[PDB]
């Protein structure tokens, strides 16, 4: 629900952001920050 | 790819045509609509070459 | 004019900055580029059985 969201922790794993377009297509991706194609370039301490 | 005309919306195809223009270079071939005007040679104008 | 078919997820990824499965392995648009692209829906006319 929009008032009680789940804050899932993603850590200690290799994240391949290329294979994302199959799970749920027709997105926006609205990247306020790191570029759409630049996730698979740098490390992230915590992803939520 | 390939599917029946109803599918999971995101795979629905798109027809993309580009138009890569280019300038400078040779004398022009594409010009668009013409409103060409005769020439003067000794006075100031608002030219369009 | 270059025309092709590409489904629904790289219409805004055809920009010069964005890269991936299409810009590296298909129609690649250079880093600097003047021109405009045109795309329309193909929900039933280019979907077939
Ligand atoms: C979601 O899980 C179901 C099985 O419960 C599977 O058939 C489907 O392909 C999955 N969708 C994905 C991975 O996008």
């Amino acid at each position: 629900s929009v008032y009680a969201w789940n804050r899932k922790r993603i850590s200690n794993c290799v994240a391949d952001y290329s294979v994302l377009y199959n799970f749920a297509p027709f997105f926006t991706f609205k990247c306020y920050g790191v570029s759409p194609t630049k996730l698979n370039d740098l490390c992230f301490t915590n992803v939520y | 790819y390939g599917f029946r005309p109803t599918y999971g919306v995101g795979h629905q195809p798109y027809r993309v045509v580009v138009l890569s223009f280019e300038l400078l270079h040779a004398p022009a071939t594409v010009c668009g609509p013409k409103k060409s005007t005769n020439l003067v040679k000794n006075k100031c104008v608002n030219f369009n070459f | 004019a270059d025309s092709f078919v590409i489904r629904g997820n790289e219409v805004r990824q055809i920009a010069p900055g964005q890269t991936g499965n299409i810009a590296d392995y298909n129609y690649k648009l250079p880093d600097d580029f003047t021109g405009c692209v045109i795309a329309w829906n193909s929900n039933k006319l280019d979907s077939k059985v």
